[PDB]
RNA sequence: GAGACUCAAAUAUAUUAAAUAGAUAUCUUCAGGAUUAUGGUGCUGAAGCUUAUGUAUAUGUAAGUGGAGCCGUACCUGUUGGUUUGUCCCAUUAUAAGGACACUAGCUUCUUAAAUGGACAAAUUGCGUCUAGCAAUAAUGAGAUUGAGCAAUAACAGGUCUGUGAUGCCCUUAGAUGUCCUGGGCUGCACGCGCGCUACAAUGAAAGUAUCAACGUGUAUUUCCUAGACCGAGAGGUCCGGGUAAACCGCUGAACCACUUUCAUGCUUGGGAUUGUGAACUGAAACUGUUCACGAUGAACUUGGAAUUCCCAGUAAGUGUGAGUCAUUAACUCGCAUUGAUUACGUCCCUGCCCUUUGUACACACC
């Protein structure tokens, strides 16, 4: 629950109600990990990111 | 004269600033309007930055420019 | 020419939180005085990075109508403050600003309406644009009720959770209302 | 002994005040009237707003209407005894002399 | 005159008239209240002659000036009457003869060197009291 | 609701015992006399004027609406 | 300053130990917060003082005031009531009489029977209050 | 991208390179001041306009 | 003479409608006097061209 | 059609332009300080201090009086008056040149534009279906100076005949609905509701103090804007003025803030409904009211159920002024100006909406 997570590819939202950036980020210890993450807000390309839910992102297909 | 008691302040800042710039380019020297404008333009705290940014004429149906009041029963 | 931001050092300021380094910046490229400035600082969707937190730290003030407006205020209780966050931890005020955003940081998720329909399920991170800001957000909040019916005033409740957030907080502060809201988050997620 | 006579002009159409410019005052400088060139003053703006509408009944805003009308003066320091030429040429519609006598 | 902000300058001069018997006191000065926008009369009267100072800026600056251009614009942070506030005119009364408590034309006529430069000479000595 | 109906007084049977409590006492805030017992406000602040004895305080705001003080830290 | 009684009590009103002594005054009724430097300083009261102080043999002499407001240079625009109607009397009545004078220039106008009259029956804003919009509260 | 190129900045272009490619060039500070003499644009925002995109496509 | 009342120096009555002698719908007090609803048609010619 | 054009402060005074403003320069006068240099002067009675009365109480003087300074200059920092083709000339009562000098012994920064200028975009960017590669980044008044106004096609039983001497038809006409007088009433109130302001106080209520705008605004045949003195708790009243207006009001020296305090959170000095009373005053005339004064009177209400409004920057919002209806009556209305956020920099869920395929019994179009 204590690794964090950079980003390197952005993709769109389901956004209306709850605008919550579905977005490639990977780890550093757990870099082969590049598991498309959603983050709630803005988030400019290149920022390393904490993060607790280390798991899954509940993926929907685009 | 005019600005207020916040942002008549504001307008010393260009005021000194300049006054520096015009002393230096036609009668001391270059590096003196040289060593003076990189200190500044660092983050420059707007003292270059004159933003144009003004009072906006107002609209119907609000007591502001940019506002409008509403619910006629909707 | 680096000294006395309002009346104490201001540099050897540390953001001790991966991830939050290099997108917090207080005083590394910002050695602005005093937290008023002029015109505006919002142009584009990437911007509250670029401002100095120390101007946001005082722009949150001027709520509640009778309030909105005067940065002036805003700029003459937090300097009147900082020296309540100088005599208690006796330390330089800004490295306990700078340790306040880190417990005071909802670093979890929120909740997100569903891929097919309404609002159930969990966002599954919160972004730093997003999230200290909001941390800004829990503490101008907590001082007023501190001081609408009481009769304290509220230069000792921004001290009161201030000294709190910095360290290991105590019991639900200004601070709170938000690890409420992730053991809900974690029950949703 | 010598006059200062001091004159006042204004119209609504700036391009017959820029009119007289090009063929009043080079008339008179050209024997030292001493125009000190055009003086022109700000104008007299007027905004007049009232419902648009008979029986306004609906979306229920408003008209606006602007006037603009501007001044260029021209004064003179020379004496009665030349000045009497150049009230009758050259004239224009809807420009305004105005020469004090008594 | 041109040194530091008369915050307590201005506290300062009206005792000092007040010190050399020109005081010249109001009548109603326990009964008036400055305006028909207030609801408390004022601690005391050493307040109300403050105003010398102004026209050591406002003879200076603004013009000579009467008594209805002066208190009309002077004195306004006012909560008028309730639904909703406005501006009003301070209702100046017996300090347009506040001349007589000092003994094309001028007002104070004695304020030009003789009686500012003390003044002037007062804030010269407190700048020798502030330099400590 | 809390009420704290206390007498605003000189405070003659306490000011001997706050002039013991504000060693080491440091923070000594016009809300936390407000907080103590036998609550003055005004002259309680002017209590802390009356601990101007150049001892036992560190005066650190002079102001409108509030004067801050700290005691005189050894 | 003062520790024996610290509760002032006058005719027909009793005074806490809390409020200040201009408005310690304006907490008896028939007075009000502009007699607090007026009344005060006519009876050579200090406003500085406290609930406590402003001893027995001061308070007396207010009440000199109260009884006899005329001898004491108190103008009639600055009395509590003044060309009374009926008898013409200028006065501040403060807590004693205007409790019972209030109706007393009414219960003329029970038998005078004139606009303002009636209206006292079912309860009406005397003045131009438009009472069909609320016409209740 | 956000601002397009209108019919009458464009269908008037095809013919002003095509009669005068000669003696014109990519430079558009100069070009801007070219379009008083073989055309009479009415405002010279449109100058602003007509001159910049045809400036824009001499290398294409 | 007799049965005519209203000393009409106070007030809109009777200081009304040079345009339409139509006393409920003045503009007046520029100098203009023109019963706004006898204003659309008749802004020309009396200058004013809208401008914002 | 949209674009395009129309307006609005940023934009070289670089060119002519001032009863706007003046920068200035220096003439000055309004001069502190000793910041300066001191000459006369300095314990010898200076400075300062009182009494007497003349003059019409001040001043004069002596005594009184007291023990170090006095007085003058220039530097410093300040009023004022002109520095228009400057000075001295002259005509002139005095401006100009004519006479010479600085040869500019005040020029146009500024406000005003009347103009061209003005991100005027090859703007650099692994060129996207060669075509319009976001990229902020290059500028450095300028990363739109930048908002409204103008708006089609077919239309709808939208709005109005009470805007009109636009008006059909119908109604009336000496006994009128017309028309002018006297009145009332539209304001009437157990009730429903909407639009807003006043607060629900500690980022305050008080006092002062510091000391900041701008659109505008204003009397000729009707009494506007006002200043100045004067009186009055005030409200207001009197007297002499200015201003038909960059000119006077006025450089309008606006509010909220800011600065020492007074308050001790107590429906409280928060909050001012109610209601007496006289004091006003406008108008021939006031009474659910003409508004305004003074000193009384201090309710309801401590954040507001389900609901639901607007909005992404000088904006929202606070906080004001002017204008409009006006004899007096703004709490609305039209813009002005100050103070100056959070957050969004999207999405197509939801109520929306715009024409591409699409079934239909859809029709006066799911009412």
């Amino acid at each position: 629950p204590v690794v964090w997570a950079r980003v390197m590819k952005v993709l769109g939202r389901t956004g209306s109600q709850g605008q919550c950036t579905q977005v490639k980020v990977e780890f550093l210890g757990e870099q082969n990990r590049q598991i498309i993450r959603n983050v709630k807000g803005p988030v400019r390309e290149g920022d390393i990111l904490t993060l607790l839910e280390s798991e899954r992102e509940a993926r929907r297909l685009r | 004269s005019g600005g207020g008691h916040v942002a008549q302040i504001y307008a010393i800042r260009q005021a000194i600033s300049k006054a520096l710039v015009a002393f230096y380019q036609k009668y001391v020297d270059e590096a003196s309007k040289k060593e003076i404008k990189d200190i500044l333009v660092q983050y420059d705290r707007t003292l270059l930055v004159g933003d144009p940014r003004r009072c906006e004429p107002k609209k119907f149906g609000g007591p502001g420019a940019r506002a409008r009041y509403q619910k006629s029963y909707r | 020419e680096i000294k006395l931001f309002g009346r104490w050092s201001c540099d050897d300021v540390t953001v001790n939180d991966i991830s939050l380094q290099d997108y917090i910046s207080v005083k590394e490229k910002f050695a602005r005085y005093l937290p008023h400035s002029a015109g505006r600082y919002a142009a584009k969707r990437f911007r509250k990075a670029q401002c100095p937190i120390v101007e946001r730290l005082t722009c949150s003030l001027m709520m509640k109508g009778r309030n909105n407006g005067k940065k002036l205020m805003a700029c003459r209780i937090v300097k009147h403050s900082f020296e309540i966050i100088h005599l208690l931890t006796g330390e330089n005020p800004l490295q306990i600003l700078v340790s306040a955003i880190i417990n005071s940081g909802p670093r979890e998720d929120s909740t997100r309406i569903g891929r097919a329909g309404t609002v159930r399920r969990q966002a599954v991170d919160v972004s730093p644009l997003r999230r200290v800001n909001q941390a800004i957000w829990l503490l101008c909040t907590g001082a007023r009720e501190a001081a609408f019916r009481n009769i304290k005033t509220i230069a000792e409740c921004l001290a009161d959770e201030l000294i709190n957030a910095a360290k290991g907080s105590s019991n639900s502060y200004a601070i709170k209302k938000k690890d409420e809201l992730e053991r809900v988050a974690k029950s949703n997620r | 002994s010598v006059h200062r006579i001091r004159i006042t002009l204004t119209s609504r159409n700036v391009r017959s005040l820029e009119n007289v410019c090009r063929d009043l005052i080079n008339g008179a400088k050209n024997q030292n009237l001493r125009v000190k060139g055009p003086v022109r003053m700000p104008t007299k703006t007027l905004r007049i707003t009232t419902r648009k509408t008979p029986c306004g009944e609906g979306s229920k805003t408003w008209d606006r209407f602007q006037m603009r009308i501007h001044k260029r003066i021209i004064d003179l320091h020379s004496p009665s005894e030349i000045v009497k030429k150049i009230t009758s040429i050259n004239i224009e519609p809807g420009v305004e002399v105005e020469v004090t006598i008594a | 005159v041109k040194d530091i902000d008369q915050h307590a300058v201005t506290k300062a001069v009206a005792v000092f008239l007040k010190k050399t018997g020109k005081l010249k006191v109001p009548d109603q000065m326990d009964i008036v209240k400055t305006a028909k926008f207030k609801e408390l009369a004022p601690y005391d009267p050493d307040w109300f002659y403050v105003r010398c100072a102004s026209i050591l800026r406002h003879l200076y600056h603004r013009s000579p000036a009467g008594v209805g251009s002066i208190t009309k614009i002077y004195g306004g942070r006012k909560r008028n009457g309730v639904h909703p506030s406005h501006f009003c005119r301070a209702a100046d009364g017996a300090a347009r003869k506040a001349l007589q408590a000092l003994e094309g034309r001028k007002l104070s006529s004695i304020g030009q060197r003789d009686l500012d430069r003390i003044a002037n000479q007062i804030v010269f000595k407190q700048r020798d009291a502030a330099k400590q | 609701r809390d009420k704290l109906n206390n007498q605003v007084l000189f405070d003659k049977a306490t000011y001997e015992k706050l002039y013991k409590e504000v060693p080491a006492y440091k923070l000594i805030t016009p809300s936390v006399v407000s907080e103590r017992l036998k609550i003055r406000g005004s002259l309680a602040k002017r209590a802390l004027i009356e601990l101007r004895e150049k001892g036992l305080i560190k005066q650190v705001v002079q102001h409108h609406s509030q004067v801050i003080y700290t005691r005189a830290t050894k | 300053p003062e520790k024996f009684q610290h509760i002032l009590r006058i005719m027909n009103t009793n005074i806490d130990g809390k409020r200040k002594v201009g408005i310690a005054m304006t907490a008896i009724k028939g007075v009000g917060r502009r007699y607090s430097n007026i009344v005060l300083k006519k009876a050579d009261v200090d406003l500085t003082k406290r609930a406590g102080e402003c001893t027995e043999e001061e308070v007396d002499k207010v009440v000199t005031i109260i009884s006899n407001p005329l001898q004491y240079k108190v103008p009639n625009w600055f009395l509590n009531r003044q060309k009374d109607i009926i008898d013409g009397k200028y006065w501040q009545l403060t807590s004693s009489n205007l409790d019972s004078k209030l109706r007393d220039d009414l219960e003329r106008l029970k038998k005078i029977r004139s606009h303002r009259g009636l209206r006292h029956y079912w309860g009406l804003r005397v003045r131009g209050q438009h009472t069909k919009t609320t016409g209740r509260r | 991208m956000g601002r397009v190129r209108t019919k009458t900045v464009k269908k008037a272009a095809k013919v002003i390179i095509e009669k005068y490619y000669t003696r014109l060039t990519l430079d558009f500070h100069t070009n801007k001041r070219i379009c008083e003499e073989v055309a009479i644009i009415p405002t010279k925002p449109l100058r602003n306009k007509i001159a910049g995109y045809v400036t824009h496509l001499m290398g294409r | 003479t007799l049965w005519y009342s209203h000393p009409r120096k106070y007030g809109q009555g009777s200081r009304c409608c040079r345009a339409c002698s139509n006393r409920h719908g003045l503009i007046r007090k520029y100098g203009l006097n023109i019963c706004r609803q006898c204003f659309r048609e008749y802004a020309n010619d009396i200058g004013f061209k809208k401008l914002d």
